[PDB]
């Protein structure tokens, strides 16, 4: 997952 | 007390009766949570709860919350950094999820305790209440000394609001104790004195619970139709950081926020009626002619993959939506979308403030758009967790946006997309089954249910909040  | 009734007349009596308004604020001391419950055609109810009545005061709760938030934020931004290490990152977030869950449990248990019923959306039933009143006053006569002062119905509604007393395994003993103390204090306050040690509280709990079982048995036999009840919170400046909506007692219920009663009143009077019933109470936004902004900074490839074909198929093609994909919107384009699109979807980093100035959201004649800001900390709370007049959301509210969905802290793309997809299906912007017929929940109801879609209810979903009033999608409207 990637931090938005 | 005089002032409050002016508020009832000029603001609350305009609010749909299936809605109720709860304001939360702190005492000057910080020692008390002040709760006001407001509903059109109802007497105002004012509650003042000392947090320490029973190691966990407000300063302590807020401090723990902010530290958790700090660590959560830290986890989103590491995400990339950790290259094996993947297992440890997940373990850290699940643990924070558990920490926040625990904090909210402790808040509901300690701060609210037996008063949690103030948040109850149950339909008021005068005939059943008069039965409960008679039985409860009987309880008082039987177990007190000074064996005259009569209780307001709103106080009795607190007992009712504890929940369905006939549920198998239901246990209201601490809550009931808590509320009985309250009643003794009110009596005491109004000239009926009673020593705590001379009351058999344990017997009163038993008789009161049986009285509540009698109430709910009758209530269950004859249940009223679905109210489409909504709660709207008015929060003191420092209370926006708390994910109230994710408390056990508000979890899954339709709850939004509003910056002020002035806001609320303006938005109600601006409501668009359906082209065509409790649903007619909400603002109605046509499905046709919306705008979506998807992956504006181009690096959210996973996110674009998730929604691009769906939005093309279901929005741009049949419903005349404006499409902005993997490029920043210019500021005039953003403003134009706000003026003309019934719905604006923002799937990017942060609040979108990198694309549109706050001062320019104020220059807008009217913000027509209902706005979904699917990004990190898009509610734009201060470092200290406060809701300030300069964030994007406050500006949308001043411009007249009917609702704004945003986040209280930072969130990952994958998990917020889960939430977002949930909102869109439930709201009726997308057809049922998309992410795996068209639904029609209010925006507020769709948000509350969509929290279920996240892997983390607290680390992710609890961040999600809505400012504004219930909005329904009007599929054939224009």
């Amino acid at each position: 997952e990637v931090g938005r | 007390t005089l002032d409050l009734h002016r508020i009832q007349r000029d603001y609350i009596d305009l609010v749909p009766k299936h809605w109720h308004v709860i304001s939360l604020s702190l005492s000057d001391g910080g020692h008390d949570l002040c709760i006001t419950r407001l509903q059109a055609g109802q007497a105002p109810f004012v509650l003042r709860l000392p947090l320490e009545r029973a190691v966990f005061d407000f300063h302590t709760g807020r401090a723990e919350l902010l530290e958790i938030i700090k660590e959560i934020n830290r986890t989103c931004h590491d995400s990339r950094d950790m290259a094996g290490e993947r297992e440890k990152w997940w373990a850290e977030r699940e643990a924070l999820d558990q920490r926040l869950k625990e904090l909210l449990m402790n808040i509901e248990h300690v701060w609210l305790g037996g008063f949690r019923g103030v948040f109850s959306q149950h339909g008021r039933r005068p005939e059943l209440l008069e039965k409960f009143r008679a039985m409860f006053e009987g309880v008082l006569d039987k177990h007190l000394p000074s064996r005259k002062v009569v209780l307001d119905g709103n106080v009795l509604e607190l007992f009712i609001g504890l929940g369905d007393a006939t549920k198998s395994g239901a246990d209201f003993d601490e809550e009931l104790t808590d509320l009985l103390y309250f009643v003794v204090d009110i009596l005491q306050f109004h000239g009926e004195r009673n020593a705590y040690d001379e009351i058999d509280f344990d017997s009163m709990v038993v008789e009161t619970m049986d009285a509540l079982m009698a109430y709910h048995a009758e209530a269950n036999a004859a249940p009223e139709s679905d109210s489409h009840a909504h709660t709207i919170l008015v929060l003191d400046k420092q209370l926006h950081v708390f994910p109230w909506e994710s408390l056990p007692c508000l979890q899954g219920l339709a709850v939004s926020r509003i910056p002020s009663l002035a806001c609320l009143r303006k938005l109600l009077l601006d409501r668009r009626r359906s082209s065509s019933d409790p649903r007619s109470a909400g603002h109605h936004a046509p499905l046709s002619g919306g705008t979506y902004i998807l992956n504006p900074s181009s690096d959210l490839l996973s996110t674009q993959k998730t929604f691009e074909s769906l939005f093309s198929t279901h929005l741009h093609s049949p419903n005349s939506w404006t499409r902005i994909i993997s490029r920043p919107p210019t500021e005039p384009e953003f403003l134009s979308a706000l003026t003309h699109s019934p719905i604006l979807l923002y799937f990017g980093h942060g609040s979108g403030a990198q694309y549109i100035r706050s001062r320019n959201i104020r220059h807008l004649d009217h913000c027509r758009a209902t706005v979904l800001l699917m990004g990190c900390s898009s509610a734009a709370l201060t470092a200290k967790g406060e809701f300030e007049p300069s964030g994007p959301v406050w500006n949308y509210m001043l411009a007249g946006a009917p609702a704004v969905v945003g986040t209280l802290w930072d969130v990952t793309d994958r998990d917020i997309d889960r939430f977002a997809g949930g909102v869109l299906e439930g709201w009726g912007v997308l057809p049922e089954g998309c992410m795996g017929g068209r639904n029609g929940l209010s925006l507020v109801q769709a948000v509350a249910k969509a929290r279920d879609r996240c892997r983390f209810r607290y680390v992710t979903a609890a961040a999600a909040v809505v400012y504004g009033i219930p909005v329904y999608v009007d599929v054939d409207g224009k």
